[PDB]
């Protein structure tokens, strides 16, 4: 069947997908001191495929780890637009989700959501390296639940 | 642990083993067992062109011992 | 289709020479004599010339790199040409092209060009020569008697080149 | 019978490399005290598939500042040389016997830097041009000892032929008479290939890229495979030249099971150096050459010259 | 004289024309220079194969010995043109008509 | 004495690199006349037979010229053997 | 013959990664996706002006130095001679003159990197 | 209380020269690095197996 066919064809592409992701480092705040202990090999991000990668032309996923700055908001956003993309957004912390302890601020926007789309919101003032972890699992999740070829399949 | 990496050896090992077993299996079945005859030198050349011109065959490998003279 | 390489050969040699004599941006003229440089050695090879055909290919290639490295140094176009870019390196090119292929033309239907020199198109297969080489190859003994019958050229080239650093740096110091 | 030969050649190569990066990791981990690809398949053996799967599927980007044709053809310089340079090789019987098979590894070696910067040129980056900038003068000036090396370690062997190191060392390694040369013949190796004591090529610290630069799935791909490749060979050169192995005619299947292990190996301390120290500056990894290497290099090729002369130890040409 | 020595010979000529047609560039210029080089040693080459001219083998590479030593002179004058002058176009080095 | 042994001592301690390396260029040149084997390495070239010892027509009064190969006038290299 | 499969087969096989590569996975790109990457904020317009390095004049004696190994190439079919002696005397020639010519380079500034 | 931490001035003798220039040309702190890589890789890795094995609190 045609439906079978892609159905198998969409999962090999999705595990090929879930199964390395390249984080591209924005490191900011606090927030990127705990992702490097996941990084460390308390946790060791390496053994689950996903592997830090600069280069945004060679990443998949970014991960906003601290408080988003009004000045260095256009970076934001001009790193994510240069991002071969099948791509998303990870963020760490209260202050890159919503602002946190600098929602009221006047030069902190309240959340990186208002510069870019966001992915699966990792809470935390940090978030323990091990919630990132779970995070990270859940975007797996979300990707393995991808249906891009059954929707080209039924257009 | 550490006797963990070997699986990354191995299947490189084998996979580095092939192009060893597959060019010599390949020249001893193309020329009748024997080794591929090498010419780096105009001289083995004209060995295996006349060996090509008297086996008949047209086969440089094929060859004839005392049996071919009488 | 493999009845003389040769000429084939030493066409994309001429086509290749066309490219950079025709003045493109420095970087891709250094492309284009690269092509000539690769199948020129091509050429050689396919005459028995094993040792000088791969000889030119790694001095060459040395040499054109440190060519076209120094064109992106300080010899670089803040808008860099290209093959086609301008009309006067398009016009220099497909003058170049629409030339030699009218001359292979003129040579593959008569076979008897007489342009400067004379030129039968005959085969270049047929100017080889019938004999052995005992267990030497002769292009090899033929270059190693450098250091036995060239104690001559030895001592005027190692001697050029030593005062080739010395003028390449005085040239280059000032000041 | 030479399709398939091929066919058997370029298959396990691509193969070789792809699970050298998952070997990468593991063995990297495992130094620095992590595990390394484990969840990938058992034990990682699926991770490099999952990777080259998707670095197939990912969208690629030729950049608004491109060369388009430059860019393109650079991943198959890249990639094609370092096919095509495995192709002399003698595991015991070579695939392409050439009578000059060292000239023409140096020839094609020294041609696999013209895709670094062609990449970095057409890129039009200010980080590509100074990773192809810093990377052309890298490997000219190591390829001056590079070429020194082999010739005064060749000058046991009477010849350029790979096949003929078999003979050479049958009974005695060629690394005991020439250990000299054969130190600066493993660093060059490193610098030739890029890893990382002087990986300035890509030098991702302070250049973030410059191996690929905007490269994408695609063409990263290829930069990362026709370097990878180059590892494993710079290593099995290596290998056959220095470390021989017994070699009995009618038998190849010893020779190729030893000279894989002297390969495997070899890569391995690649990967075990890339790991126990820092990053040479650019002025460092050239001072280090132009000032410490060739000194010693011209040295130990007049001692090569001259030594079989006094010792009446000429090799045979043939 | 088969067609191979036409196409080289006949290469020779536009290296001689390329050379002799500077339109912008120093670079350029030298390119075609040194692709003189190459018809030439091919040329030789070819020769002194054909004819088993085995001693004079040699001549092709001092031909290169000497090759790329005017090939650093070419671009270490145009390191100084194009210093303290900015570009290699051949037309800004006209003080000298005077 | 006390100024070359100071000369050598120190630049063995800054560069210890170009000291050694005009060590092995040094002997690299001087041994090659001193050693005996030289000579030898010239008999070894030489005896090699590359091309065909074409035969020499006999006319006589050749007493030193080996009429078949196996004949015991003529060179005699059994000191390869015995080398 | 073989030699030219060999070249063919792995330009094929090199070209065909590329066309698999920028036409399976399908594209919706735009023309911030394309904008040259500078470490996030805005290029000030580079990457194609003259960026002069300081190494040129090692740069180019590499070029002379790799003419030298060129002339001293044949070594391995030149000890296979009957004149050792004129052999070894012209064979360590080119080396002093190689070594000479590396030592004054030294000495005058040379392989020192501009500033 | 204060402690001089490179104040280490080297022997001159015909012995600690030879041992520098031994270390210069035979690389030893190099090896040294590189033998204790080696050591590290034989050891215990201190991973957690995520999510099976979740970390202490
Ligand atoms: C030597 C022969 C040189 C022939 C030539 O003109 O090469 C131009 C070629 C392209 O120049 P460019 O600076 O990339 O500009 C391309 C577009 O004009 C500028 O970029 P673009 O985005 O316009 O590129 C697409 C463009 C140009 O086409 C391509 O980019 C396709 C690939 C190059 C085709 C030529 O397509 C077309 O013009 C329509 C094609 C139908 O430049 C080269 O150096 C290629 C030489 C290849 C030689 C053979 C190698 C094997
Ligand atoms: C600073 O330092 C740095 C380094 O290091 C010094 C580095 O390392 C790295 C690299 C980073 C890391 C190692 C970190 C982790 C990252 C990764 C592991 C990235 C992984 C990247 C990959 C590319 C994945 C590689 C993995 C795999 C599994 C690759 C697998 C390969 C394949 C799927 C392809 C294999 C080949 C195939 C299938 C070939 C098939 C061929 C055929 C069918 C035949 C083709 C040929 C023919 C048919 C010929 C006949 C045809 C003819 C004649 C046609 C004729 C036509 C005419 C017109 C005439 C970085 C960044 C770095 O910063
Ligand atoms: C070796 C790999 C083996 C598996 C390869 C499967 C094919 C993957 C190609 C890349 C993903 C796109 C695809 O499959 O179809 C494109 C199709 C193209 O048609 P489409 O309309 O669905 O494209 C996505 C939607 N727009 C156009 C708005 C961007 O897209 C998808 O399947 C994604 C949904
Ligand atoms: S959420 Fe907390 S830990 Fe994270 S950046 Fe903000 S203040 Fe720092």
């Amino acid at each position: 069947r045609g439906e079978y066919v892609v159905a198998k064809l969409d999962d090999l592409v999705n595990w090929a997908r879930r199964s390395s992701l390249w984080p591209m480092t924005f490191g900011l705040a606090c927030c990127a001191v705990e992702m490097m202990h996941m990084a460390a090999p308390r946790y060791d991000m390496d053994r689950f495929g996903v592997v830090f990668r600069a280069s945004p032309r060679q990443s998949d996923v970014m991960i906003v780890a601290g408080t988003l700055t009004n000045k260095m908001a256009p970076a934001l956003r001009k790193v994510y637009d240069q991002m071969p993309e099948p791509r998303y957004v990870v963020s760490m912390g209260s202050c890159a989700n919503g602002g946190g302890y600098y929602h009221y601020s006047y030069s902190v926007v309240r959340g990186c959501d208002r510069i870019v789309p966001v992915d699966i919101y990792v809470p935390g003032c940090p978030p323990t390296a091990e919630a990132l972890l779970y995070g990270i699992l859940q975007l797996q999740r979300k990707i393995k639940r991808e249906k891009r070829l059954r929707i080209w399949y039924r257009r | 642990m550490w006797f963990e990496i070997l699986p990354g050896i191995a299947v490189m090992a084998a996979c580095l083993f092939i192009p060893g077993m597959a060019t010599a299996h390949i020249h001893k079945f193309t020329n009748g067992g024997k080794e591929k005859r090498v010419a780096h030198f105009s001289y083995q050349w004209n060995l295996m062109e006349r060996d090509r011109c008297i086996s008949g065959v047209n086969r440089y490998h094929v060859t004839k011992g005392l049996e071919n003279i009488d | 289709m493999t009845m003389y390489i040769a000429f084939i050969l030493s066409t994309i040699f001429v086509i290749g020479f066309v490219g950079f004599s025709s003045k493109p941006s420095p970087i891709y003229g250094g492309l284009g004599l690269i092509v000539s440089g690769g199948v020129g050695c091509g050429i050689v090879l396919n005459f028995g010339g094993s040792f000088l055909g791969l000889m030119v290919f790694l001095i060459y290639l040395g040499g054109m790199l440190v060519v076209f490295g120094y064109t992106t140094a300080m010899a670089t176009e803040m808008y860099p040409e290209v093959w086609v870019s301008n009309k006067t390196v398009f016009g220099a090119f497909v003058s170049g092209l629409m030339m030699e292929f009218c001359m292979v033309y003129y040579a593959l239907k008569e076979e008897e060009v007489e342009i400067i020199f004379k030129f039968n198109g005959l085969g270049d297969w047929v100017i080889y020569d019938t004999g052995d080489s005992g267990f030497f190859s002769e292009e090899a003994m033929g270059i190693a008697a450098l250091y036995s019958y060239g104690t001559w050229l030895v001592i005027v080239t190692g001697w050029s080149l030593l005062i080739g650093v010395v003028v390449i740096m005085e040239i280059t110091r000032g000041n | 019978m030479f399709m398939i030969n091929i066919l058997s050649l370029i298959i396990p190569i691509l193969l070789a490399v792809a699970f050298l990066t998952l070997v990468e990791r593991k063995v990297l981990g495992y130094m620095q005290l992590r595990k390394g690809p484990n969840v990938v398949g058992p034990y990682g053996l699926l991770q490099p598939i999952a990777d080259a799967l998707k670095l197939v599927t990912k969208e690629p980007l030729r950049p608004g500042t491109s060369s388009i044709s430059m860019f393109i053809i650079a991943p198959i310089l890249g990639l094609s040389l370092a096919l095509t340079m495995w192709v002399p090789l003698p595991m015991p019987y070579p695939l392409i016997n050439m009578n000059l098979g060292v000239l023409f590894m140096l020839a094609m070696s020294s041609l696999a830097v013209y895709s670094i910067l062609w990449s970095g040129w057409a890129s039009n980056s200010k980080y590509a041009l100074i990773g192809a900038l810093r990377a052309v003068a890298q490997t000219i000036s190591y390829e001056v000892t590079l070429a020194i090396i082999l010739l005064s370690v060749l000058l046991m062997n009477g010849s350029y032929t790979l096949s003929t190191l078999i003979t050479t060392q049958e009974h005695i390694w060629m690394i005991f008479t020439s250990w000299p040369l054969a130190m600066m013949w493993f660093i060059s190796t490193l610098a030739e290939t890029n890893r990382a004591p002087f990986d300035l090529t890509e030098g991702e610290s302070e250049l973030v890229s410059g191996f690929n630069v905007e490269y994408a799935a695609g063409p990263f791909a290829m930069f990362f495979m026709a370097e990878y490749a180059n590892i494993i060979m710079m290593n099995a050169f290596t290998a056959i030249l220095f470390l021989g192995a017994s070699h009995d005619p009618h038998t190849p299947e010893l020779y190729t099971i030893n000279f894989v292990l002297k390969t495997l190996a070899l890569t391995i301390t690649f990967l075990w150096i890339r790991a126990s120290y820092p990053r040479f500056r650019y002025d460092q990894l050239m001072h280090l050459l132009w000032k410490s290497f060739l000194p010693l290099t011209l040295a130990l090729c007049m001692w090569h010259i001259s030594l079989p002369i006094m010792t009446a130890s000429i090799p045979p040409q043939s | 004289m088969p067609l191979v020595y036409m196409n080289i010979i006949m290469a020779f000529a536009i290296a001689l024309a390329g050379l002799l047609m500077y339109r912008s560039h120093l670079m350029s210029s030298l390119l075609c220079l040194e692709g003189m080089m190459l018809s030439l040693f091919i040329m030789s080459t070819l020769i002194i194969l054909n004819t088993h001219f085995t001693l004079a083998n040699m001549m092709p590479i001092i031909l290169l010995v000497f090759a790329a030593c005017e090939a650093a002179l070419g671009l270490s004058l145009l390191v100084m043109v194009s210093n303290t002058y900015g570009t290699d176009y051949v037309q800004n080095l006209n003080l000298l008509q005077c | 004495a006390g100024r070359i042994a100071s000369f050598l001592k120190n630049a063995w301690a800054k560069e210890p690199v170009l000291v050694a390396s005009f060590a092995i260029g040094g002997l690299a040149i001087i041994l090659p006349s001193l050693s005996p084997y030289t000579n030898y390495a010239i008999r070894i070239n030489r005896a090699t037979p590359y091309n065909y010892p074409v035969p020499l027509r006999d006319d006589g009064n050749m007493p030193d010229v080996p009429s078949h190969p196996q004949d015991p006038q003529g060179p005699s290299l059994e000191w390869l053997k015995n080398l | 013959m073989n030699i030219m499969l060999t070249l063919l087969t792995n330009v094929t096989l090199a070209s065909l990664l590329v066309l698999i590569a920028f036409w399976l996975p399908q594209l919706n790109a735009y023309s911030e996706k394309t904008s040259p990457y500078e470490c996030g904020f805005d290029p000030m317009g580079s990457a194609r002006l003259p960026f002069s390095m300081k190494f040129f004049l090692v740069a180019i004696t590499f070029l002379l130095f790799d003419l030298e190994i060129a002339l001293l190439l044949p070594l391995p079919w030149a000890s296979q001679t009957n004149n050792l002696k004129t052999m070894l005397t012209m064979a360590l020639f080119l080396l002093i003159l190689l070594a000479a010519s590396l030592a004054y380079e030294w000495t005058q500034k040379g392989l020192e990197w501009a500033e | 209380t204060y402690k001089f931490v490179n104040m280490r001035e080297p022997s001159m003798d015909m012995k600690s020269v030879t041992d520098r220039a031994a270390q210069t040309l035979l690389w030893t702190e190099l090896v040294r690095g590189l033998g204790m890589t080696l050591s590290y890789l034989f050891r215990e890795p201190a991973t957690i197996n995520y999510p099976f094995e979740k970390g202490p609190l």
